RNA sequence: GCCCUGAAAAUGGAUGGCGCUCAAGCGUGUUACCUAUACUCUACCGUCAGGGUUGAUAUGAUGCCCUGACGAGUAGGCAGG
RNA sequence: AAAUAUGUAAGAAGUCCUUGUUACUUAAUUGAACGUGGACAUUUGAAUGAAGAGCUUUUAGUGGGCCAUUUUUGGUAAGC
RNA sequence: GGAAUACUGCCAGCUGGGACUGAGGACUGCGACGUAAGUCAAGGAUGCUGGCAUAAUGGUUAUAUGCCGCCCGUCUUGAAACACGGACCAAGGAGUCUAACGUCUAUGCGAGUGUUUGGGUGUAAAACCCAUACGCGUAAUGAAAGUGAACGUAGGUUGGGGCCUCGCAAGAGGUGCACAAUCGACCGAUCCUGAUGUCUUCGGAUGGAUUUGAGUAAGAGCAUAGCUGUUGGGACCCGAAAG
């Protein structure tokens, strides 16, 4: 009884040394993952210039849309599908992996959302300040790693390093990895909307519909 | 006063297709239909009998009865917050099997086979469908397409 | 008891349960059964089918009991037989000496069939037996003896 | 006085608060309307595969 | 009982994710890209600037 | 009124009841009545049996 | 505010607790939610809930549904358990040994079971026996037997029964009942 | 395009008022700034949910404790007072 | 001959192999139904979400409605 | 030709000023810095100094000042309404009780159940006790005469909680009450079949049917009480012209 302790304790302690090595290990390698993709693509564009060519970049397969309308006078169809994507609260927001079917989603709700293509910091300083997970419907902010592998350990995933890697990469649990990620929480942007009216299009003068890359100035300034 | 006869409103929904008219080719007496068979429902006006009343028109339903000239069939009808079930007996000349169900069963087939080369392999498969994916980069090259610049053109009334 | 009553409850809601529109009047739709065949008739087919009109034959001063004759199922029987002298009879079994049963006596006017005894013998005494029943009695090696 | 005719205004909204669901389906369903003779004789079928059955089991 | 921000508060930052660390002190956050001459094409040029 | 899926009551009070009411306050009464009746007959019935 | 998806402060509709006062059945309650939590073992989880049943839902289970449960193969020396009362049945005449566990045993229940060199126990005697339920058969009254529930449903063409106060022809048989009459149901 | 004519009604009177003419007017562009019971973070009240805990050990087991989320309301239903 | 709206499907209640029952059906153990026995569970058969799913009884109020964008009928029109 | 700068973006780059908060209450957790012992900004504030006593401060109240604020009750799509009631204040003032019921619940007993018409008894309208009956239940179906519930371990199929067995686990097999769906069997009605018999017109075996029933298929009820709901009653309170 006396001694035991140290048997479990000092076992653990172990337990964590080696957890915490892994996710080093790890969290060096998908810092060159990325650094080695985005290189990549800027030489690839360089030399199609230089063969006389262009290089025509992926098509992006992520995207992050906010609710930017609040909750009164919707119809229905965009109420739901505004429901489907869990986004029942203005200004929360989440990621949608891109595809045909739920491309034809952000279409029929796009007066009511901004959208875009979000950046590795965007998405970090996302997940880190405000990442929360879902357990047993209870929202739960991700302030250790070991809340992440006890319910996405199953998938890989064991810290919230690797949980940026399966948002920001897709990838084969991004459905699983995603939804346990609670909606996010955004303030009203710190700085303004930057147009005199939001219920226009981003393309007529603001706000509201795909603003591509544009979406890390504004949920920076929100989040 | 108003009026609502059992084919109201059906003028153009039971007429025939241009230069369709007539005779029934015989593929329509032909086909053999089984309880459980899916089949979409459709009225040919030039057969009065066995006729389904005009709400069923478009709709698809299962097979549940095989009779000497008909089929019954069971479509799932809307009225007020729930459905009801209902039953029809529609002779054979309005009725036809589900295409769909075809590709489904097809695919089903399809899948099993892709299953056995696999573990026939002893590989993973992939058996379900995706959807369409957004498009990976490419390299377009300018040997013989220097992009042609456009520009906008100016107003002109051909009147 | 009144003080566990919605009235206490409704104390300064204008208009206690009854709505402002609708008001409680008194006796809207008429009284008592008013209009079933009017304005009541929904309600009186499904909930009452059967209600309006006449069916069969009149009988003047009928004398129930006339009519007296409650059934007894095969079922119990053995039950008329008082608990303690019970477990003899059904061990013995036997056609020398078996159990009379007074089914009149105990205030029964027919036997019925439905159920299964054991297969023991007895002399039921009865007025009325229904076929099956008389046919089960014997199975076992028993008989009816009609009494009245 | 005269007073409104007809509307569907609000009904479904109140069609959709619990409702539509759907059919409530079962394996087994009602044989109603079924061909008599057909019937008739899928009885004495499963009668008979049924006898066969504990048959096998002596 | 009270929600820290790694993105403040380095302590919190090096509890989850170590690595920081590391990132840290290589810098690498900022960190030079490599160098290359590569010239477009002629072609290129001819129609960015082509009218 | 008719409402609602209940059965069909026939409570017959169409008609002035209230006057015609008889609550049997004298349960109590009555029996020792009765019974001091029942004392005094035997009594006088002298070793006679009621 | 929040699109709402779903009634707020909506309660489970589950009882929490008996509706009676009873102190034993409090007591009961008591001890089995003790075992509930503290095993793993279905069974008191199942039994704690049975408690708080009201009574429409504690049909009684007869001493001749116990001789017929434990017919079934392989359950013979099975602790047969009724988280109510157990009644007697005049028409089973030979009955099986057997425990019975249940929240009450009518006079003649006690005595066949008795009779038949068997045991009666009370559920917290049933408890320390069997502490996960081990070798228990848990068994139900009928509950759609009830005289209320033959007038549910009732309309054109259910089958059900009238809440009719009085029968025989001249009560709800003419007019809506026989084809001769107007229609029929 | 702006502006002018076309342009008539009854108490005195309304770009909201003052007043404003390279506007404080009309078209357009760019920044900054003000501000809701909304959004973000925190305390507290309540409601709902999930979880722990009388195992022997003072004072509430319909209790104590942990955690997440939620709160508009006529007619009207239920609850706790 | 659109657009918007609209029906069905996307599998374990599935698939395949073997061969049992019948009074139906066939020229015909031929079909049709329902089955025994055997094989196939990682993506088991698109997406997204699920704040749990399914079910039963009983009962209140209501049963004058009105407004806006869009479609639209009568009317010169209407705050019709 | 070689640079610079702008623009846009990244840094787990370094720093200054200002503002609100400081929930919690021994210790347990994850870490960080140390060669080390130790230290720490790591699961929610501490430390140092000062100020106040017929006082600092807080509650209340009156008044001023900034901004804001139409008369309630009612019916109504719409009331502050140039709709109605209401000058003021006390006291009074409106969903009751009864007969019979539906659902739900609690309780007693349970194939039964209900002592209270009555009797016994009494510390006298109480409490205590009880014989025969009767009511409802345990049989249904027919207009009726009538007839009346096991082919089968009270049947077969599919789901089923729980339990049993193998297994370290995942799992697999066994058994499966309640409940649901479906196929069958049994009782009555209806329509067919019409045997052995008999007095010749009685009898009605046996086997059937897209028919039918508020049935059977190892009983649930009877009674007391409560909320809500139903019908008759002055029937939530107050009101005709009339008869």
């Amino acid at each position: 009884t006396a001694e035991q302790v140290a048997a479990e304790r000092a076992a653990r302690k172990a337990a964590n040394k080696e957890k915490r090595a892994i996710i080093l290990e790890r969290n060096a390698a998908y810092q060159k993952e990325y650094e080695t993709a985005e290189r990549n693509i800027i030489q690839a564009k360089r030399d199609a210039k230089a063969a006389g060519s262009y290089y025509v970049e992926a098509q992006h397969k992520l995207v992050f849309v906010v609710r930017i309308k609040g909750i009164n006078k919707i119809p229905p169809k965009p109420r739901k599908v505004l429901q489907l994507l869990r986004l029942t609260r203005i200004n929360s927001g989440t990621f949608v992996k891109v595809t045909k079917a739920t491309l034809e989603l952000l279409k029929l709700i796009e007066p009511y959302v901004a959208y875009g293509y979000p950046s590795y910091s965007t998405i970090r300083q996302l997940v880190y300040k405000r990442g929360f997970g879902k357990i047993n419907k209870q929202r739960v902010p991700l302030s250790d790693n070991a809340i992440i592998e006890a319910n996405l350990g199953k998938y890989g995933i064991l810290s919230i390093d690797d949980l940026i890697h399966e948002i920001i990469t897709v990838g084969p649990h991004f459905k699983q990895a995603n939804n346990f990620l609670w909606p996010f929480k955004l303030s009203n942007p710190s700085g303004g909307w930057g147009v005199p009216r939001k219920f226009k299009h981003f393309i007529q003068g603001g706000s509201f519909g795909n603003r591509e890359e544009f979406i890390n100035k504004l949920v920076k300034s929100m989040n | 006063g108003k009026s609502h006869g059992y084919r109201s409103r059906t003028r153009y929904m039971f007429q025939r297709d241009f230069r369709k008219h007539g005779a029934v080719h015989l593929s329509t007496y032909l086909k053999v239909y089984k309880v459980g068979d899916i089949v979409d429902i459709k009225a040919n006006g030039s057969i009065q009998k066995g006729m389904p009343h005009k709400f069923y028109q478009g709709k698809t339903g299962v097979v549940y009865n095989v009779t000497k000239s008909s089929v019954g069939v069971i479509i799932n009808k809307m009225v007020g917050n729930r459905y009801l079930e209902k039953r029809l007996n529609l002779r054979v000349e309005h009725i036809k099997h589900s295409k769909c169900r075809q590709e489904f069963l097809e695919r089903v087939k399809a899948n099993a086979a892709k299953r056995a080369e696999a573990k026939a392999q002893g590989v993973a498969v992939q058996l379900k469908r995706q959807p369409a994916q957004p498009r990976e980069s490419r390299i377009v090259s300018t040997e013989g397409n220097v992009p042609q610049t456009l520009a906008p053109v100016p107003y002109e009334t051909f009147i | 008891p009144s003080r566990f009553t919605k009235t206490r409850k409704h104390r300064g809601h204008v208009s206690a349960g009854k709505g402002r529109i609708g008001k409680h009047r008194k006796h809207p739709g008429g009284r008592g059964m008013a209009g079933g065949q009017h304005h009541h008739r929904i309600n009186m087919d499904k909930y009452h089918p059967g209600y309006f009109g006449k069916v069969g034959m009149r009988y003047f001063h009928k004398q129930q009991a006339h009519f007296w004759k409650p059934v007894l199922n095969l079922d119990k029987l053995w039950t008329l037989i008082p608990e303690d002298k019970r477990d003899q009879y059904l061990k013995s079994a036997s056609k020398e000496t078996a159990p009379v049963i007074d089914t009149l006596a105990a205030g029964y006017g027919k036997i019925l069939g439905k159920g299964r005894i054991p297969n023991v013998p007895v002399i039921v005494k009865a007025r009325f037996v229904s076929k099956l029943a008389e046919e089960k009695i014997r199975a076992a090696g028993g008989v009816v003896e009609l009494i009245a | 006085a005269k007073s409104k005719n007809h509307t569907a205004h609000n009904q479904t909204r109140k069609a959709h608060r619990n409702g539509i669901k759907k059919p409530k389906t079962y394996k087994y369903p009602s044989l109603k309307g079924v061909d008599p003779k057909f019937r008739r004789n899928h009885k004495h079928a499963l009668h008979g595969t049924a006898k066969a059955l504990a048959a096998a089991k002596k | 009982v009270l929600k820290k921000n790694p993105l403040k508060n380095k302590q919190v930052l090096l509890r989850l994710n170590p690595y920081a660390k590391v990132f840290a002190a290589e810098k690498l956050g900022s960190k030079k890209a490599e160098k290359t001459g590569t010239k477009p094409a002629a072609v290129f040029t001819e129609t960015l600037k082509h009218d | 009124a008719i409402s609602k899926n209940l059965p069909i009551l026939k409570n017959h009070f169409r008609k002035h009841w209230q006057e015609r009411v008889k609550v049997h306050f004298d349960q109590a009464g009555k029996k020792v009545s009765r019974r001091n009746a029942r004392a005094t007959r035997a009594a006088k019935i002298a070793p006679r049996p009621l | 505010g929040i699109d709402h998806t779903s009634k707020q402060h909506k309660r489970s509709g589950h009882r929490t607790a008996p509706k009676s006062d009873n102190v034993y059945l409090k007591l009961l309650v008591k001890l089995y939610t003790f075992l509930a939590r503290r095993t793993d073992a279905p069974f008191n989880k199942v039994v704690l809930k049975a408690l708080f049943l009201s009574k429409i839902n504690r049909p009684p289970v007869s001493v001749s549904r116990i001789a017929r449960a434990l017919k079934q193969e392989g359950a013979a020396n099975k602790t047969v358990v009724v988280v109510g009362t157990v009644t007697d049945d005049a028409r089973i005449f030979e009955f099986p040994k057997t425990t019975v566990a249940a929240l009450r045993f009518t006079a003649g229940a006690r005595a066949k079971i008795v009779k038949a060199g068997g045991e009666c126990i009370t559920l917290d005697q049933l408890a320390v026996r069997a502490p996960k339920g081990q070798n228990t058969l848990i068994l139900r009254g009928p509950r759609n037997s009830r005289e209320a529930v033959r007038h549910f449903g009732m309309g054109p063409h259910k089958g059900k029964a009238p809440r009719i106060l009085s029968t025989g022809r001249k009560f709800e048989r003419a007019r809506g009942r026989r084809r001769s009459k107007g229609f029929k149901v």
